[PDB]
Order: C-alpha cells, then structure tokens, then sequence
C-alpha cells in the first residue's frame, strides 16, 4: 500500500510551499478543530481547488498525484467501514471502543 | 443590484487563556435574505489575519496582554460579481499596568515520563517555566502562573522563589497536556502588589518547540573482531518506533577519529579498528515525518568498547 | 449544541454495558462493523447501526436515556463536521493543516 508515500509527499509539500502560497487572494476551507480525520472530505476538496489553481509545470505535478493516491487509500478505508455485516454483540464492542476513545483523546469544546 | 450593509452588534469577549470569541448579527436593514450572505473577518492586532466565514461567530486563539483588535464586513459572491460592505470594528484595550511591572523572558519546557502503574501503557507530561521579574516591579509584588491546553486550565501549585519573596519559576509534575498533541499551550502570568497594578503577560507555545525529547536508553556496543554492533532503544515517548531520527556517534579515543551517522532504525554496523578504545553515544528527535521539526535530546551517557 | 461531558460519555458507557443483553436479543440482526480502528472515519456507520438498534428496541426506562445519550453525542459529532468547513483561510494556513493531517496519519496508522 502506502507507507512509503506520505513521508515523501511531506518534503515535497515543504519544497513547493512558496510556489503554492503565492495566490494571496485565494481562500480554502480549513477546520477549526484538530480531529483531522473527521474532515477528510473537506481536506480533499481544498487540495482539488488548490490544484486547479496552481500551474502544472514541474515536480509539483508529482505532489498532486501523490495526494491523489493518499486520497485513494482513504476512500478505501472508508468503504471498509460498512463492508462486513456482523452480529450485534460485535457491533456493541465496537461502539464501546469508539466511546472510550472519544473520551480519552479528543479535545472537547 | 443589491446594497450590502455592515454587520451590527460586533463584540469581542475573552473566553479563556489567550482565547476570544467574535460575534455579530446580520444587519436588520439588509435587503431581505433570499441570498446567502457571508462574512469577512480581519484581525488587525497584535497579529494580522483575514479569512472568510459563513456563520456569525468566530473563535480566535491569540495573545491578549497587548490588547486585540478586529474588523468584520459582509460579502456576497455569485456568477458575475463580488460585493463587500463597509467594516464594523471592535477592540479590547491592553490590560492596565506600568511597563516594567511586567514579567520578562518567560521560557517553558515540556517532558514525558512513564506512569509506572495503571496496568496499560499511557504516559505523563510535566511542564516547567521560568521568567524574571521585570525592572519596575514593586518589592511586594507576587506573580502567578496559569496554563491551558484545549479545554483545561490550571493554576500553578508549586513555585520557586527569588531571594526576596517573588515567584520566578513554576513546576507541574503532571498536566492535562497530551503528548502526541498538536495544539497550542497557552501560558498566563498575573501579578499584584500594594503599590499599583501589574501588567499581565501571556504567550502561545507550540509543543514541538518545547518538548524535551528523552535520550535513548540501553545503548549497547558489541565489538567482534573488526565489526561493531551498536544498539539502542526508542526513547520514552508516546510516538511509536517508526517516528524517530537518531544520530549515532562513534569516537576513537586513541587518535580522534570521529564518525556520526544519521538514521531512522535502531541498530548500526560500523567497521572499526582493533587497537582502540571507542566511546559511543546516541541522540534522538522525532521525525519531521510524524510532527514538525522540534528539539534533539541530550546524548546518552558514554559507553566504552575495546582496549 | 451540548458539550458531551466525559461523565456523560462515561454514563452512556455504563448504560450500554447494562442493556447489552436486551440489545442482542435479535439473532436475526447483522450490523456493518468496521475492520480497522479509525473510528473518526466511520462515524457515519456507527450511528446508522445505532439507528437500527433504536428503530427495533422499545423506548422506556433507562433504555431510553441510552439512545437519548447516543443521540446527543451524534449531534455533537455533526457539530464537529460542520466545523470542518465554515471558515475559508489563506493557503498558507491550509498548508499547515494538511501537513498536520499527514503527520498524524503517519503516526497513528499501520
Ligand atoms: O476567564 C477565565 C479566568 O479564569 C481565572 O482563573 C483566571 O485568573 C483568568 O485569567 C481567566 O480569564
Ligand atoms: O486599522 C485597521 C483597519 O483595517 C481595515 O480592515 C479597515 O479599513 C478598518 O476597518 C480597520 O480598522
Ligand atoms: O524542584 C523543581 C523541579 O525542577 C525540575 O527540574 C525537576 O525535574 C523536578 O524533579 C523538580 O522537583
């Protein structure tokens, strides 16, 4: 899959910063809280708009591809949520896992 | 042809350490809503920003001891046109107090340790701040430190005083600060005295900038004929194994010869000579790949191999 | 919206453990369950299943308070998604966020 990807697309992000941050009139959705994973739909539509806005010459083209593979991975993880039907006692365990976690390690406004 | 009017009842209110809430209300006299209006917010001081928002409220994390000032304006975008109104404005004044009454040089430092109980591996975060008293502070003045992380605010319990009363340091062996945390730490230092008001002072720290990473433990070197096997363990921290950068430093005490290797694994095999005592140390930092660049740890204690 | 206190979450957990036996009592029921542990991705499915337990069970007693609690946690979670895109900011600031995301994705999954 996609371990290799991210680490590389990070430094790619780093080196193409000044170029990306040059349209100062442009505004993109950015969540106001830090449960990033609730927000992938937005995070990805911002990249889309960024991408349509930025000139497709150079190694920059590669940064976007990479982001699109990460997009694919995430889409797949998401389809795995509702893939496999199971007995109720199973689903309850999940729920309580989900609730413990929502409790020990999310900020809560 | 629509004619946009500024929002009204624009107010700023302090809701916690280095935190505020901007609110306003749509303009009662606006050409009736069948179109969705939005807002543009511009923070003017101490630190510039603007951004657009779609509801009528906005949180802002910001330093307050310098006073804060903001403006907001209404906008309407569509097919063929942008339109934006005149601005409303508001501000908080800087808190009362003489200039040198205020704390100076505040530094803060985080460090992680392991709860050696609880049957389940979680971790603990301490915080340690120092500052100096500032030149105009009256002799009787006392300083107090508060911190905030996400929704939790605490006041300091155990200080360290200068040789005539005044708090100059603070220590929390535990806190509500998440280790792998990605949010701001906010620190406030108040004061008081018989002979006048004291200027508060606050600041925002990023965790990666102040987290004192722990050295690797258990560095072992096995010398075998001509090869040296060095080995070490992941530092005490809540970032997993694959999140660390190391530097391993091999130093020949016989002639000075020096070798340093940067790497992300936990072991290293270096060619060596058989007539020297070497000392070897290891240093650690968390990978820019897991969090933004932060601090290096101290080097582990020298261990020695060879004769 | 209602900040779902960590006693509430904690109360709900207790209420859940109690009604377990009542809740399983439909051998015919199957409910989508995620194979991985990234809950934040699956909030949709989580509430969907809750939804079907609810639509089946009789409300009354502390059993109602259960679904009332879950309901209130669900609204909170929607509060939080709307919060994903109500402010548009400079590219500079979106880049920072994207970066965090990537880093936490890297440090939490595998
Ligand atoms: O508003 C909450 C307040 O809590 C108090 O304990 C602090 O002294 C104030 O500085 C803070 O603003
Ligand atoms: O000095 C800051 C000024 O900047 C602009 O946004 C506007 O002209 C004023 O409403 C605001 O006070
Ligand atoms: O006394 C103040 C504190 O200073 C810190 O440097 C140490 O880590 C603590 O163990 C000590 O108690």
């Amino acid at each position: 899959p996609t371990s290799a990807l991210v680490k590389e697309t990070l430094a790619l992000l780093s080196t193409h910063r000044t170029l990306l941050i040059a349209n100062e009139t442009l505004r993109i959705p950015v969540p106001v809280h830090k449960n990033h994973q609730l927000c992938t739909e937005e995070i990805f539509q911002g990249i889309g708009t960024l991408e349509s806005q930025t000139v497709q010459g150079g190694t920059v083209e590669r940064l976007f591809k990479n982001l699109s593979l990460i997009k694919k991975y995430i889409d797949g993880q998401k389809k795995k949520c509702g893939e496999e039907r199971r007995r109720v006692n199973q689903f309850l365990d999940y729920l309580q896992e989900f609730l413990g976690v929502m409790n020990t390690e999310w900020i809560i406004e | 042809k629509i004619s946009l009017l500024p929002p009204v009842n624009f107010t700023i209110k302090v809701t916690g350490l280095a935190q505020v809430l901007l609110q306003w209300k749509p303009n009662p006299d606006q050409e009736q809503r069948n179109v969705n209006l939005e807002y543009q917010v511009k923070i003017n001081a101490p630190k510039e920003d603007d951004y657009e928002t779609r509801i009528t409220e906005s949180k802002a994390v910001t330093i307050l001891h310098m006073g804060f000032s903001a403006s907001v304006r209404t906008i309407l975008q569509n097919d063929h046109s942008l339109l934006a109104s005149s601005w409303a404005s508001a501000e908080l004044h800087a808190p009362p107090g003489s200039p040198g009454t205020s704390i100076v040089n505040l530094t803060c430092t985080t460090n992680t340790t392991e709860d050696n109980y609880s049957r389940l591996r979680s971790y603990q975060v301490s915080l340690h701040c120092t500052w100096m008293v500032g030149t105009d502070a009256p002799e009787d003045t006392q300083y107090f430190l508060y911190y905030r992380y996400g929704s939790w605010t605490e006041e300091c319990q155990e200080y360290s005083m200068d040789t005539l009363g005044r708090n100059i340091a603070c220590w929390f062996p535990r806190t509500f600060i998440l280790s792998k945390g990605r949010d701001w730490l906010a620190v406030l230092v108040n004061g008081s005295s018989k002979h006048s008001a004291i200027r508060p002072f606050d600041q925002l720290f990023a965790l990666h900038a102040i987290d004192q990473i722990n050295p690797p433990l258990n560095v072992t070197a096995e010398i075998e004929g001509t090869r040296m096997s060095i080995q070490w363990e992941k530092p005490v921290s809540a970032f997993p194994i694959h999140c660390f950068d190391y530097e391993v430093k091999i130093h020949n005490t016989r002639n000075g010869y020096l070798q340093i290797e940067k790497l992300m694994t936990n072991a290293f095999i270096s060619i060596i000579d058989d007539l020297s005592k070497y000392d070897v140390q290891v240093r650690a930092a968390v990978s820019s790949m897991c969090r933004e660049a932060g601090l290096w740890s101290e080097w582990s204690q020298p261990i020695y191999v060879g004769f």
